[PDB]
């Protein structure tokens, strides 16, 4: 506890004493081209391109989206969209490499112009660790 | 009887004032401690989500059942999932609980530590039944949540001791005081004006003789007899707590000779 | 038997596929939340 | 009689739906009270 | 926010005692220090928890979905 820092009873941080929840909101639209050329929300694969990501495109469903329950970490993709231009260039949202946790809720809206909007939130507790500050 | 005695002054079924007399501070404390933190008990250390709609989200909930106590009278006789060679878990190991709520009042729902479900066969031993300890007879309340809120979830209670985790221990709080008229000069009170006038003696000044200035420093004074007070949780008896705890510390003892032993033959 | 989506305020298992619109199937509230994962989710309870 | 521009309208105001409802209208409206 | 199950400190089970000491206040018109001290909290850092504990769930609870 010496120097400004503090020795903290193990077993409270056990009972609880001083946990907490944390969310962050990886969010995205269907970008749009003026002469009806539209992104999509998929699971993309091969299809020439192959420019897309490293991570486990797996989690991801079909609409290109992650399904509330699921246990994320790395890299793996939480959502998954597509840029047309001339077949199959990735656009897809990785987590953010150093945090991991659990998806735990997906959204669907539409945007003024009527595109494909939508917002991931991951949940994670957080526990007082040794580096912690208070 | 024979070696360091006992004398317990109160005593219930939550707690066991006791005098632990003709001892040495070391092993008393060394006790103190065991019970704190080594007996095995019984508590749920797996939760396996299906559905949940509560506004408490997963982990917080399975953080929970983890200190909703179970039983663990007989955990000497269940086995350390580690230690046993199913692949995973079995009856021989773990109990299953399962809990099942569903809002249907139109006044929100209450999920207690009673709706817990023993599903796996307890082979014939209490373990594995949520505590209660309740007036009412629905202790720890879980969680609560309004109409259709649902949460379907499941338990395995497993061994383990407090070292690798908290809900595992069965003490919680153990009183432990000596010599109440500081004879030994263990402490040097701190003050204003008068030692005695500002610091409050104990219940256990009694049970001792006063000072009385005249004579000169006991220093040849060693130090026995322990005023002590073992509560409990439930996992297991307040009397228990204080059995194992004095066996545990003792097997513990015994290994040690164990090992110099297989350490001869090589 | 199964679903897919749902709605925020009129909470009603709903869903559809491309370009089937983005409401729902009463409560215009143009939201959709996307439902959990049959798969079963476990945790450590500590 | 003619429309120009979007006022951008700070919230809990006068021209803000929030402004008159209450409690049991705001969780109704997930707005926290 | 739920009433936190066993105190952080010593960890005495205190998940059963809410009702009772929500009770113990609004029935039985009596006054939070002993109410407290009525269903066996002795010392703080068990009172601590009860006295304290912000039971926030209902507020959300109150809201839909
Ligand atoms: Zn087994
Ligand atoms: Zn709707
Ligand atoms: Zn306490």
């Amino acid at each position: 506890n010496q120097e400004d820092s503090m020795i903290m009873n193990q077993s409270s941080i056990d009972r609880g004493l001083f946990r907490s929840l944390f969310f962050r909101s990886y969010m995205d639209q269907e970008k749009k081209y003026g002469m009806s050329i539209t992104e999509t929300f998929e699971k993309p694969q091969r299809t020439n391109t192959l420019r897309m990501k490293h991570g486990t495109y797996d989690k991801l469903d079909d609409d290109g989206l992650i399904a509330p329950g699921v246990r994320v970490s790395g890299e793996d993709v939480i959502i998954g969209k597509t840029t047309p231009i001339s077949s199959k260039r990735d656009a897809s949202t990785p987590l953010r490499s150093t945090e991991n946790g659990i998806v735990d809720q997906v959204l669907v809206t539409t945007n003024q112009d009527g595109l494909k909007f939508v917002k991931v939130r991951v949940r994670t507790t957080k526990i007082p660790q040794i580096g912690d500050k208070f | 009887e024979e070696g360091p005695q006992v004398k317990i002054r109160e005593a219930s079924k939550d707690n066991v004032d006791f005098i632990l007399s003709n001892v040495d501070l070391a092993m008393a404390n060394s006790l103190r401690r065991v019970m704190i933190a080594e007996i095995p008990t019984l508590a749920i250390d797996s939760v396996e989500v299906e559905t949940n709609t509560t506004v408490l989200a997963d982990e917080f909930i399975a953080h929970r059942l983890g200190l909703i106590p179970l039983q663990s009278m007989d955990i000497e006789q269940l086995e350390y999932s580690r230690d046993c060679f199913c692949e995973d878990h079995c009856d021989k190991c773990s109990v299953v609980l399962t809990l099942q709520a569903f809002g249907e009042s139109e006044s929100t729902t209450n999920v207690y530590s009673k709706d817990l479900v023993i599903v796996s066969n307890l082979m014939g031993r209490n373990i594995g039944h949520p505590i209660i300890q309740d007036k009412e007879g629905n202790g720890v309340l879980i969680c609560k949540l309004r109409k259709g809120q649902e949460l379907k979830l499941t338990c395995v209670a497993k061994k383990g001791i407090a070292k690798e985790h908290a809900k595992w221990g069965p003490a919680a709080a153990i009183e432990f005081e000596y010599d109440p008229w500081n004879k030994l000069k263990h402490t040097d009170y701190w003050y204003e004006q008068d030692s005695a006038k500002e610091w409050p003696q104990s219940k256990n000044c009694e049970y001792e003789d006063p000072p009385n200035e005249g004579d000169p420093f006991d220093y040849k004074a060693q130090a026995d007899t322990f005023y002590m007070n073992v509560e409990s949780v439930g996992s297991i008896p307040v009397d228990q707590v204080v059995v194992r705890g004095i066996d545990t510390l003792q097997k513990k003892v015994a290994s040690i000779l164990l090992a110099l032993t297989q350490m001869d033959q090589d | 038997a199964t679903l897919k989506y749902i709605c925020a305020e009129c909470s009603s298992k709903l869903s559809l596929s491309r370009t089937d619109a983005v409401r729902c199937k009463d409560c215009g509230h143009r939201i959709l939340l996307k439902a959990r994962t049959k798969r079963l989710v476990q945790f450590e309870a500590r | 009689k003619v429309f120009i521009g979007r006022l951008p309208i700070m919230l809990r105001s006068k021209n803000c739906y929030l402004s008159e409802a209450t409690e049991s209208d705001l969780y109704k409206l997930k707005e926290c009270p | 926010m739920i009433v936190p199950v066993r105190c952080f400190s010593c960890g005495k089970v205190v998940g059963d005692k809410w009702e009772s000491y929500l009770n113990l206040l609004q029935e039985d018109e009596l006054d939070e220090g002993t109410a407290l001290s009525r269903l066996g909290l002795k010392r703080y850092c068990c009172r601590r928890m009860i006295l304290t504990h912000v039971d926030l769930i209902e507020k959300f609870l109150r809201y839909n979905p």
